[PDB]
C-alpha cells in the first residue's frame, strides 16, 4: 500500500529558503534510503540529493551543493529536503521517492534505483512585480503568395497576454505562440497573422495587446 | 594489490601453460592465483545477495488481546455459546466449572463455560523462500601491481568486477593490457539454500533451517495478504486462567523477541539493504579459464634508473613481503629488476616473486609500486634495480609449524 | 551536454518495435545498474526497468531493457498509443558521486502524416534597435510529430549565447509549435553579413536567414 | 633452376609489433579551455582528445564535460616490408609479376598479391628506413579505453605475426640468398 506525499511548496522569492517535506506509509520508511527529485516545466528529470537509512550518509548535485541540506525524521516516517539561498533555475516540481535499497553498504549506490514515486510540489521561484509589456512590429518584405507579419510581446509578466488582430476583424490566419521565462523572470511571445502579399501595402493591420494584470492597452500598426 | 592484508588468503597455482585453474572463493576470503608466464591476479567474492524472495510463513512473537467475553450456563442448561465463537479473530477456550447453590444454579455440580478473546498481532517475523532467481554473487578481480586499499575500479584496468546468478554461472572480465579473465562458478556446491529461508524480525536477518523454522511456536499465516490475515495457533500466545463460574480471565504472553534472538544464537546472519538481503557466508568452487590473459610488458627493456624504498619493508601474515617502491626514470614503460638473492656476489635468483613480472606503466617521473615477494626461509637479501643505484636490503624468514 | 546522453525524441507506427539508447562512461553504465523510468503527459516518473533488465511486476512483457559496454537500451514492442511518452534512463555514477538521469526521449506513436516545421524568422525591428535592444525571432509551427532541435548561426559559426527556447505545445490541430529567441546588441546585429535559425525535425533540417543590410 | 630477383626498392612497410613511451595525460575543466601537451602535434605521437564527465566528486567547481587529451610516443619493434617487382631485373633460367610483390617478415619470404597488401590494417610507411620514420595509422595498434578524469587508459595490441601468417596461408612461398631472392 505503498504511498509518498509531498507537501510544503509554494510561491517563493529568491535568496529565501523553503522546507519540502513528504509522507510514507506502506513501507518502513527508516529502513530505505529517500531520493530528492526535481523537473523543471516542460524539462528533464533532475536528481537533487539522497539520504540513507539511517542518515548517515548523503549525497547532493553539484548545483545544489551548500544551499540544500536533505534530513529525515524515522520516528514519524518523514522527509526533510532544506532549500536556503534559492535560485530561479531551482524552480521545478520537486518530486520525494522511494529508493529500492536503504543504502547500507558500499555496493548500495551501484544497484540503487528509484522505486517508488510520490506526486511532487510545485515550487516557484518568481522575483518580479507585476508589469506591463512593451511591444514590437516584427514586418515582412520579401511563401510566393502569402507573407507572414506579426508582434513581439517582449518583457511582461505574470500570464496571461491577449492579443487580437484589428479588434477581431482579423482572426483566420492569427497564430499566437506560448510564451518563454526568460534569463531574468519575465516573459516574451510573439503573435503572428499570415495574409496574401498583394494585400501588403492595400490594406493596414494592427494588433491589439492587453494585459491584464497591469493595465496595459497598447495598439502597434505593421507595415513593411 | 589487494588479499595482503587478509587473514584466509590462498595461493593456487598454475601449471606450463594451462588452461583452466580451480578456486573457491570465500566471503571475507581471498584467492591469489599465480600461473606461470600469467600476471599474477587476485579473485574474491565480495557480496552474496538475495532479493524478491516469496514469502512463505509469518509467526507472531507479539500479539495482544481486546474485549474479551465469557458465557456461562448451569448444570442442565446445555453447552455455553458465544456468537464471536465462530469468527477466527477470536481465540476460545471450553471448560467446566463447579456451579451450584451459592452461584444461580438448581443443583451442585459442573457447569459449561466460554471465554473468547480478540486477536491482534502487535509484531510478525516473516520466513521467505529461497529461490536460485533470488542470488547474485559479485567477484573482483586485480591483477597485481597497478598504481598504487578500498575500490575505485571502473577506471583501472588491473581491476574488474563481474557478477554471477545460478541461472548464470559464467561471466567474462577484460584487463585491458592483461587480456581476460574467465569464471565458471558453480552455484550447487554454492550453498544448499534448498534447505534455508530467509528470516526477517525487525529489521534484523538470519538465514535459518527449515525444519527449524516449521517447528516455531507461535500463532502464524501462510504466504500473506492484506489487511488482516488468518492466525493458526493462536492458543501459543494467548493463555486461559483459572477459571470462575462466571468468568475466566485471558492473558497474553509478552513478547519473544529475545526469546527467539537466543534461539538464534549460531544461525548465520544476514545484513539488510533496502527490499535486498545481504548475506556473508560465502562458498563458490569456480572454474578460471586463463588461455586469453597475457603479460604486459614481456618485450619491454629493464628498468634502468634508479628504484627508492617509500615504505619500510613488511612481512604478511604468510610470510611474504610487501614493498613499496618509487622509480624516478621517465624510461617507462619499463620491466622492474625485482629479485631476491641469497649470495649478492652472484644474484642467483632465491625464492619467487608473488607480482610475477613487475612493471612501470607510466613514463612520469617519481611513480609507485607494490611489489610482493616470496623469500626463502632465514637470511637472504631483497634486490631491486640494477647497478650501482640498486636496493639490496637485507630479509629474514621465520619458521613453521604456525 | 549530458551525462548520459539519449536521443530527445523517437518514432513509430502502433504495433511496430521501438528502441532507446542512452550512452555513459565506464564510471556510469559500464558497472553500476541501469534503470528506466516512464514519464506520461502530466504524471509523475514511473520505474519501467531495474537492474538494466528487471521489470517490475504490472509492467507488460512489451518492454525489455538491454546493458552493452556503456551503452543501455530499453525496447517497446508490440507499440501502442497509450505508450507515448517520455522516456529516462537513469543511474549512479561512480566518479562524480552522484545519481544521474538522461536527458530524457519522446517517443511518439504516430497516429497522422508526418509533418515539417513551418518556419517564421523575423529580424530585430527598428524600434527595438533605438530602444538599444536586439531580438531575433524564430517561429516553429504545424508539425509532428512534437519534437525539433533549434540552432543559430552567425556568419559562418554556431551561436549559443542568448538563446531562449521554447518546448513544443499541442496546436488546436494536434500539430505542435514552439519559438526560439536570440537576443543580441545592435552592433552584433550590424555586425554580421546575417544571422540564421535552423529548426531540425526527423533528421531534416530547414534554414532561414535574415540580413541587416 | 635459378629464377632470381636482382636488387628491389621498397614499396611500404607495415609494422606488427609495437610499442608506446613517454606517455602523457592532460585535462582540463569545464569553463577552462582545451587540454593541451607539448608533443601533441609531434608526428611521432598517436594522440586521444575527448570529453569527461567533471565535477566536485573528481576536483572540479562545476558540473559538465571537460576536454582530456592522452598522448604516447608510437615506435615500431617488429616491422615486415613489401618490394615491387619489375620484370626489369628478374631472370628465368632452365636446364605476371604486375600483381605481386615480394613481402618479407622475421626471414621469411613471399610473393603477395597487390591490393590484398595494399589494404592490411597495421601501421606503414612508404620507402625506406633511414631511421625515424613517419608511421601513418598508429590506431591500428595502440587504442585508448576508459574516459576518465586524469587519465585514460592506453593498450598496445600484442604481435600481429601470427594473424599475418594465418592470413599468408594460400600464398606463393618464396626464399631469398643474400640480396637477391630464389622463385620457383
Amino acid at each position: 500500500e505503498v504511498q509518498l506525499v509531498e507537501s510544503g511548496g509554494g510561491v517563493v522569492q529568491p535568496g529565501r529558503s523553503l522546507r519540502l517535506s513528504c509522507a510514507a506509509s506502506g513501507f518502513t520508511f527508516s529502513s530505505y534510503a529517500m531520493h530528492w527529485v526535481r523537473q523543471a516545466p516542460g524539462k528533464g528529470l533532475e536528481w537533487v540529493a539522497v539520504i540513507s537509512y539511517d542518515g548517515s550518509n548523503k549525497y547532493y548535485a553539484d548545483s545544489v551543493k551548500g544551499r540544500f541540506t536533505i534530513s529525515r525524521d524515522n520516528s514519524k516516517s518523514t522527509l526533510y529536503l532544506q532549500m536556503n539561498n534559492l535560485r530561479a533555475e531551482d524552480t521545478a516540481v520537486y518530486y520525494c521517492a522511494r529508493d529500492h535499497l536503504g543504502w547500507s553498504s558500499i555496493w548500495s549506490a551501484p544497484e540503487s534505483f528509484l522505486d517508488y514515486w510520490g506526486q511532487g510540489t510545485l515550487v516557484t521561484v518568481s522575483s518580479a512585480s507585476t508589469k506591463g509589456p512593451s511591444v514590437f512590429p516584427l514586418a515582412p518584405s520579401s511563401s510566393g503568395g502569402t507573407a507572414a507579419l506579426g508582434c513581439l510581446v517582449k518583457d511582461y509578466f505574470p500570464e496571461p497576454v491577449t492579443v487580437s488582430w484589428n479588434s477581431g476583424a482579423l482572426t483566420s490566419g492569427v497564430h499566437t505562440f506560448p510564451a518563454v521565462l526568460q534569463s531574468s523572470g519575465l516573459y516574451s511571445l510573439s503573435s503572428v497573422v499570415t495574409v496574401p502579399s498583394s494585400s501588403l501595402g492595400t490594406q493596414t493591420y494592427i494588433c491589439n495587446v492587453n494585459h491584464k494584470p497591469s493595465n496595459t492597452k497598447v495598439d502597434k500598426r505593421v507595415e513593411p | 594489490i589487494r588479499c595482503i592484508g587478509v587473514s584466509n588468503r590462498d595461493f593456487v597455482e598454475g601449471m606450463s601453460g594451462g588452461t583452466w585453474v580451480d578456486v573457491v572463493l570465500e566471503h571475507g576470503g581471498c584467492v591469489t592465483v599465480m600461473a606461470q608466464d600469467k600476471p599474477t591476479v587476485d579473485i574474491e567474492l565480495v557480496t552474496t545477495t538475495v532479493s524478491n524472495m516469496a514469502e512463505v510463513r509469518s509467526y507472531c512473537y507479539e500479539a495482544s488481546i481486546s474485549d474479551m467475553a465469557s458465557d456461562s450456563r448451569c448444570p442442565t442448561q446445555g453447552e455455553a455459546y458465544l456468537d464471536k465463537q465462530s469468527d477466527t479473530q477470536y481465540v476460545c477456550k471450553r471448560t467446566l466449572v463447579d456451579r451450584g447453590w451459592g452461584n444461580g444454579c438448581g443443583l451442585f455440580g459442573k457447569g459449561s463455560l466460554v471465554t473468547c478473546a480478540k486477536f491482534a498481532c502487535s509484531k510478525k517475523m516473516t520466513g521467505k523462500s529461497i529461490q536460485p532467481e533470488n542470488l547474485e554473487y559479485r567477484i573482483m578481480l586485480s591483477v597485481h601491481g597497478s598504481q598504487h586499499n578500498d575500490t575505485g575500479h571502473e577506471t583501472d584496468e588491473n581491476r574488474a568486477k563481474v557478477e554471477i546468478t545460478p541461472n548464470s554461472p559464467r561471466a567474462e572480465a577484460t584487463l585491458g593490457g592483461f587480456g581476460s579473465l574467465g569464471l565458471d562458478c558453480e552455484p550447487r556446491t554454492g550453498l544448499d539454500f534448498s534447505d534455508l529461508y530467509y528470516l526477517t524480525m525487525n529489521n534484523k536477518h538470519w538465514l535459518v533451517h527449515k525444519e527449524w523454522f516449521h517447528d516455531i511456536p507461535l500463532p502464524w499465516h501462510a504466504g500473506a495478504d492484506t489487511g488482516t490475515p488468518h492466525w493458526n495457533n493462536k492458543e501459543a500466545l494467548v493463555e486461559f486462567k483459572d477459571a470462575h463460574a462466571k468468568r475466566q480471565t485471558v492473558v497474553v504472553l509478552g513478547s519473544q523477541e529475545g526469546a527467539v534472538h537466543t534461539a538464534l544464537a549460531g544461525a548465520l546472519e544476514a545484513e539488510m539493504d533496502g527490499a535486498k538481503g545481504r548475506l556473508s557466508s560465502g562458498h563458490l568452487k569456480c572454474r578460471l579459464k586463463m588461455d586469453k590473459l597475457r603479460l604486459k610488458g614481456v618485450s619491454y627493456s629493464l628498468c634502468t634508473a634508479a628504484f627508492t624504498f617509500t615504505k619500510i619493508p613488511a612481512e604478511t601474515l604468510h610470510g611474504t613481503v610487501t614493498v613499496e617502491v618509487q622509480y624516478a626514470g621517465t624510461d617507462g614503460p619499463c620491466k622492474v629488476p625485482a629479485q631476491m638473492a641469497v649470495d649478492m656476489q652472484t644474484l642467483t635468483p632465491v625464492g619467487r616473486l608473488i607480482t610475477a613480472n613487475p612493471v612501470i606503466t607510466e613514463s612520469t617521473e617519481n611513480s609507485k609500486m607494490m611489489l610482493e615477494l616470496d623469500p626463502p626461509f632465514g637470511d637472504s637479501y631483497i634486490v631491486i634495480g640494477v647497478g650501482e643505484k640498486k636496493i639490496t636490503h637485507h630479509w629474514h624468514r621465520s619458521g613453521s609449524t604456525i | 551536454q549530458s551525462v548520459l546522453t539519449q536521443p530527445p525524441s523517437v518514432s513509430a507506427a502502433p504495433g511496430q518495435k521501438v528502441t532507446i539508447s542512452c550512452s555513459g562512461s565506464s564510471s556510469n553504465i559500464g558497472n553500476n545498474y541501469v534503470s528506466w523510468y516512464q514519464q506520461l503527459p502530466g504524471t509523475a516518473p514511473k520505474l519501467l526497468i531495474y537492474d538494466s533488465n528487471k521489470r517490475p511486476s504490472g509492467i507488460p512483457d512489451r518492454f525489455s531493457g538491454s546493458k552493452s559496454g556503456t551503452s543501455a537500451t530499453l525496447g517497446i514492442t508490440g507499440l501502442q498509443t497509450g505508450d507515448e511518452a517520455d522516456y529516462y534512463c537513469g543511474t549512479w555514477d561512480s566518479s562524480l558521486s552522484v545519481w544521474v538521469f538522461g536527458g530524457g526521449t519522446k517517443l511518439t506513436v504516430l497516429g497522422q502524416p508526418k509533418a515539417a516545421p513551418s518556419v517564421t524568422l523575423f529580424p530585430p525591428s527598428s524600434e527595438e534597435l533605438q530602444a538599444n535592444k536586439a531580438t531575433l525571432v524564430c517561429l516553429i509551427s504545424d508539425f509532428y510529430p512534437g519534437a525539433v532541435t533549434v540552432a543559430w548561426k552567425a556568419d559562418s559559426s554556431p551561436v549559443k549565447a542568448g538563446v531562449e527556447t521554447t518546448t513544443p505545445s499541442k496546436q488546436s490541430n494536434n500539430k505542435y509549435a514552439a519559438s526560439s529567441y536570440l537576443s543580441l546588441t545592435p552592433e552584433q546585429w550590424k555586425s554580421h553579413r546575417s544571422y540564421s535559425c535552423q529548426v531540425t525535425h526527423e533528421g531534416s533540417t530547414v534554414e532561414k536567414t535574415v540580413a541587416p543590410t
